[PDB]
């Protein structure tokens, strides 16, 4: 069953069910709570290489989605938007009532490609997409939503601004995918899974106001060096 | 998938908006270009993902449509569009690099 | 194998009248067993006239509104049947044919899927 | 009790819940748009609430996956309905003794 | 008491509800159309009741609005449900001692 | 929280949460009920000219349903199709499972043209939209409703002739709204706020009677007088 | 009020709502269950002629669908494909989260023609198409079904093989309904009401061997003698 | 119930492609059916119910459409396609038997 | 019975000025109060020039994006309405037309149930 | 918004159908009127609202379409019938008054 979460005397327990404690008390169903949690809270990684495996792609599954009405400020937030191919629509669309995560700091919102299997797209460690006050199963198309669990509660007895981040994916879904951060229409820059969301800031201003951007119909690629880690190659 | 054009030595007095419809056998989820060749000259991209205008391009021509059926408008026509227009269809180069062009349609001033 | 060979047709004054004999042979008459008339005028296009079920009690006849009352066909217990026309309009010249619908997969429908090399009427 | 199994923890809970409790703000009308409904907290002092609760949080995913694909519902909204019913059943849910020990009825 | 502040009051209410308790009418195909399954009534005899109940479901709105503005439901069903578990949360939620005051077990 | 009223003795008192009181008993779910009650048993205005001027329109806020078991019948009821001037839909269509107030004695048709702003239609003092046992807070295109209110109970423990009235408004939803009442397709009449149904249906006849319908492809409107309130003038 | 089973001494009785019974004893609500069982366990008819005599088409009701959580093992289970004449469909379209019949042993599938009145095909006798684990009043288009009834019970304190079988009916829906047994694309046999699934599957196997499949373009419709009730004739 | 066709000689090198199109005045639920009709012999039945092939019938031509517009497709064209093409809408016969034939659309080789 | 002739027009030099009056008879103009101005080339398409709500007080004046400051109309009490036009150019010879607008179940539209005969200026 | 008509002086023999078509390059929620044109004369309203038949026409003239795709279908036609005919999207007068007309096609018996 369920685990149910009792907080007494500022310690959580989890409730016995063969057990009656008498102790515990329920006066109103507004003690009654469910609250959604950030998986970034335990200390896993969070940049965009490492966040996108894992996830997966599968079909036969029909998915679900269940309310909580509470949440945590969430830091990074995705936004995914993927094409087959020949140019279909992988992520089914977003049904009617489900809406973006409302508190972001970092949206990393990626488009690109990939072989597309599957129907939907699960999470591999069996997690939930946040969404809105709906934690879904799937991901949706162009929505904003933060990995996070759902735990239930017996309550005791008593500026925002974004950010949005673009990236580009070939080979998304597989083992060998490439990722750019894109700083303009024609200009990017190779990612690598050890830059913080305020580094690729820096990098897009420093590339700005150095003149770097391209000039020519074509694209530009830059490539920072590891080891001086200011001077952009190419 | 077969592209068919317009198919038609187009004539339009200077001064008017001429329009090339190309339609397909399928749904391709909008995935056009448009090219102007003149006569001996290469070909010149014009608009790509069906609406989207290439770099260098006058905002005189415009794509539209979707599905099976895509149109290509130019207005207030010049002595200068004058050329053999092609709609042609491709695929993202992460998978298959396949490519259909367009029988072609030739406008006339 | 399955023809549809037609007799009758010819020159007849008008005001007249005339009847075709449809004659089938080499395939189930019980199963197959919707029958009707198409006319086409010399140059023109095609135009259904009428069926009928012919190979098994009791069925349906079913006419065009513009040809109602001038023809008639026949439920003859033999594979042939048979249409009579009555006040041959000089407009009626034309060839006729004898179809056998054909069948979907949700029942028989009113395409033909067999022709007779048809006859020619003139008035 | 619980312990926390995750690697690391983040002691401190900054929360947004949508319950609030004037004028013309009731109306729809007039009310505040989709965005603008929320409020704010943080939960900075706690004798190991947070880092237990994380740990409940990942603890009760498969129970929670499990019922979600058992059930038919496109979307369950009565999960928290279930819970109360069960617990008012437990407490009383046919002849119960004054003494007994499943009973909460006490004498005085 | 609830007194009715509203400019006038109808005395009378001419109503219509659905619930009605034979032969095949309960069978989909046989029974009546969408249009005749409600009844009819008038409560013309009243004692107040009128009046206060408009006062009432005059009062009744900024709650169920507000109520309706938290939840994400597209359409909700379940309030009268909620009403009957939080009564009897109310009524029996713990320990209930038998002479208090919180309690319905009378002695004799 | 969502008050409770409860029937003691033939009187009607809200009940109380944090006094528990002895004498209220519950013996099953059929005693709750939720009925839904019009405000023209308030006393309110119920002509369109003034009856259209309590309703707004609005963007960004999602519309929610509640659902009520009994109703009361309405004198009332009305009907809305409006559209834009470039030819588009202001109000949504009707979701399924909704459907007209099952209980109306005139029904005010309504179609017209307005700027429409916003997205949606929503009550200014607050009200819900009654149809078919489903109250709402927006207005759907082309069905029946009443303006109402819901209140829940607790129960002591123990023919339909409709008449269709067809408008026409320009400029809705502004304060500057100029409204017609139609007695053919040919023939209107100005409309004012002092003309209840039965005058509407008076002056109909009368119109039928007299011989005083277009003759011509165009358009004749006519215009009672305000003392003689039976010659109408032009 | 909907009767309630209780099971006690591995005896069932209906619950009785003015008697207060102590006995009985419920701990939480997993013991409360609801039961589909099928029409076919009280030893009705269940071939095609007969089945399909007990749906008829209506018009004027909406649908509507309640779960269940536990169903039994049908043997017989159908399959509908209906259009009119002109070539308009008649069944609606299965709406999201239906499914067909989990455990089906022979699954009819029936495709042909009718006049279709009305809207939606009820059961004349009152009872449920099943579908997966949602009971519905009305017939879905392509979906696999079994006829069936719903019961709600408190329990007590404590390899699959499909064979589908094509038919062909016209007059669907009409007393003058002719039906036709598919064993080819071309080939048929004319169907009575007394042949099980496995004589039928007999018939296709004799027909397969014996090389009484046509040959021409036509059709052939076979006719199985009476008396000796292996000779087929035509 | 009225059905336009291409109406138009067309006319396609040995080899190609043609595509000839049976408009609808309203929806038809895909109960059109393509005949082929070379002078003086009686039309033969080339595809039912807007795609499927009849007995006999090389895989060359193909079908498609729905709702109101329906396509036949020769992919590769031969001497002996050179005839008389014509659709039509059909009904079941367990209702009315009504059956509409389109305009006819000639073919050049 | 029911006419909307015009007056005025014919030949002016170029860069010169022209008012056109139409005049109407017959119906409600207080009901019926939209006139508008119609161009047609000769051999050419048909092209709107404005509109007013003439036969009651207020209403609003609508020009075409490609006639602004020029092509006038008047707001006359009288059921006459005038249309000046000043700037001319060999552009501007052509037919026009007075029409009425007519009316919807949902209000009055653009389209024109009631034309004129319709005047012939020359530049 | 460009209206596209036929374009086409359609010749048809006295007593059939002939059909005109007026496309749009957006939707316009069926907001065209239909108007005819005999040479000398002023126009003529035929159909408004794209299906509403005005006063004082025969039931010949029949209107219908959606979305950017329109149709006038003249059925038994007639030697008096044998002008231009134009196709008009209207606007409602409460806000704007904005109105484009068709190019004009011919008909020929
Ligand atoms: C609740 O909390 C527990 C513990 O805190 C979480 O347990 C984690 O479970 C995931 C998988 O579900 C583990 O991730 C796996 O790591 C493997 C490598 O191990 C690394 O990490 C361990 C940590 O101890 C090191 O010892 C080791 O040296 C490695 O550095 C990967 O190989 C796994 O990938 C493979 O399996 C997955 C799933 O089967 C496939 O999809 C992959 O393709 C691949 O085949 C996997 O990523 C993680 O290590 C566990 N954490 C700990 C601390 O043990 C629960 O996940 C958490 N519950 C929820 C709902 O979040
Ligand atoms: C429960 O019962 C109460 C009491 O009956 C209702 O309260 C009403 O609330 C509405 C608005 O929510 C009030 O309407 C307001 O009227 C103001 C002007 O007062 C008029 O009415 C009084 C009545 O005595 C007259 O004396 C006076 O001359 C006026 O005719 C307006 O100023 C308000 O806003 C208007 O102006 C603003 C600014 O210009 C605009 O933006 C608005 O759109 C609007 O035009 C408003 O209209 C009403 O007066 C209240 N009743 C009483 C008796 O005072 C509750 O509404 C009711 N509950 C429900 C759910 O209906
Ligand atoms: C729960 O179990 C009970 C068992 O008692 C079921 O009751 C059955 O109800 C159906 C109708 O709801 C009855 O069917 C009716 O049969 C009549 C004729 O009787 C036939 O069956 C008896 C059985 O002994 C034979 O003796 C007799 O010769 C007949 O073969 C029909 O007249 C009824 O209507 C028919 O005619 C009318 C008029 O033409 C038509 O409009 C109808 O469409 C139909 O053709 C009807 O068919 C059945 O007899 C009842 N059973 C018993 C044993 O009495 C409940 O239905 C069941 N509940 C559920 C939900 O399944
Ligand atoms: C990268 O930084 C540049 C420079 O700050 C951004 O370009 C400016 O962005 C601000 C708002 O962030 C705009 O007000 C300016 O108009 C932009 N252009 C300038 C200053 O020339 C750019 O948006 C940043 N890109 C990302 C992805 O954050
Ligand atoms: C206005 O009154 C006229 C005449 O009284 C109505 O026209 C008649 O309506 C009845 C039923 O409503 C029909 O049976 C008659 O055939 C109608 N014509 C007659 C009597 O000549 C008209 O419907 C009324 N309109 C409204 C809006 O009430
Ligand atoms: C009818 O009988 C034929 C012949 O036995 C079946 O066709 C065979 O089906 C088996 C599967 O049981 C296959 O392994 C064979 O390859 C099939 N052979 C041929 C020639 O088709 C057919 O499936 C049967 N149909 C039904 C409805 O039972
Ligand atoms: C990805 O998987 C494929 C599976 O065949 C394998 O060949 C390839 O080496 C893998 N790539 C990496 C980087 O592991
Ligand atoms: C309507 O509101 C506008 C807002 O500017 C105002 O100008 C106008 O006078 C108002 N109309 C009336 C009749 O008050
Ligand atoms: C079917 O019902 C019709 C209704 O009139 C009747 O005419 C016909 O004889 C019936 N057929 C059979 C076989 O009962």
């Amino acid at each position: 069953s369920i685990p149910l979460g009792v907080i007494h005397n500022s310690t959580l327990q989890v409730s016995d069910v063969d057990k009656l404690v008498c102790r515990d008390k329920l006066s109103s169903t507004n003690q009654l709570r469910s609250v959604g949690l950030n998986l970034e809270g335990n200390g896993v990684a969070t940049d965009v290489p490492s966040a996108t495996k894992r996830w997966g792609f599968r079909s036969g599954v029909p998915p679900k989605v269940v309310n909580y009405e509470a949440g945590e400020w969430a830091e990074n937030c995705y936004n995914l938007e993927i094409k087959k191919p020949d140019g279909s629509e992988c992520l089914p669309a977003a049904p009617d009532g489900i809406r973006g995560f409302p508190r972001c700091r970092y949206v990393h919102k990626v488009s690109g490609t990939g072989p597309c299997a599957g129907d939907f797209a699960f999470h591999k460690e069996g997690a939930f997409f946040l969404y809105d006050r709906l934690a879904s199963t799937v991901i949706y198309r162009g929505t904003t939503f933060a990995e996070g669990v759902v735990a239930f509660l017996i309550l005791p007895q008593a500026g925002y601004y974004s950010t949005t981040i673009r990236y580009q994916a070939t080979g998304f879904g597989t083992n060998e995918t490439e990722y750019l951060f894109e700083v303009d229409n024609l200009t990017y820059v190779q990612l690598e899974s050890r830059f913080t969301p305020q580094f690729l800031l820096q990098l897009n201003e420093t590339i700005y106001t150095s003149g770097k951007r391209s000039n020519t119909t074509g694209k530009l690629i830059w490539k920072v060096n590891p080891e001086i880690d200011t001077t952009i190659g190419e | 998938v077969v592209l068919t054009q317009t198919a038609s030595p187009v004539s339009t007095p200077v001064g008017g908006t001429v329009t090339i419809k190309c339609q397909a056998s399928q749904n391709i989820y909008s995935n056009l270009a448009w090219y102007q060749q003149k006569p001996g000259q290469p070909p010149k991209l014009l608009i790509y993902s069906a609406s989207t205008l290439a770099s260098g391009v006058p905002s005189r021509f415009k794509g539209s449509g979707s599905g099976t059926e895509y149109t290509l408008t130019i207005s207030d026509l010049e002595c200068a569009d004058a050329a053999t227009y092609y709609c042609q269809r491709y695929y993202y180069l992460s998978g298959s690099a396949d490519n259909t062009f367009g029988g072609g349609t030739e406008v006339v001033v | 194998q399955e023809q549809l060979v037609e007799s009758g047709g010819g020159l007849v004054q008008p005001e007249g009248s005339l009847t075709l004999t449809c004659t089938a042979s080499g395939f189930s008459f019980s199963s197959n067993c919707w029958r009707c008339w198409v006319r086409q005028a010399p140059g023109k296009g095609l135009e259904w006239i009428a069926c009928v079920c012919a190979g098994r009690s009791g069925g349906t006849t079913y006419y065009a509104s513009w040809a109602k009352g001038r023809f008639t066909i026949s439920k003859t217990s033999s594979p042939t049947v048979t249409l009579q026309m009555t006040s041959l309009t000089a407009a009626d010249t034309a060839t006729y044919f004898c179809a056998r619908a054909g069948y979907d997969d949700y029942g028989d429908a009113s395409f033909f899927n067999l022709w007779g090399p048809g006859t020619l009427v003139t008035v | 009790a619980i312990v926390n199994a995750q690697p690391k923890c983040n002691p401190n809970l900054h929360y947004w819940t949508t319950q609030d409790e004037i004028g013309l703000a009731w109306i729809p009308y007039f009310g505040p748009a989709a965005e603008g409904i929320y409020t704010e907290g943080l939960m900075h002092n706690q004798d190991g609430l947070i880092c237990g609760l994380r740990q409940l949080a990942n603890e009760t995913t498969q129970a929670l996956q499990l019922f979600l694909r058992a059930t038919t519902e496109l979307r369950t909204f009565s999960i928290l309905n279930r819970k109360a019913i069960d617990f008012l059943l437990q407490r009383w849910g046919g002849t119960c003794h004054i003494l007994g020990p499943d009973c909460c009825i006490e004498p005085h």
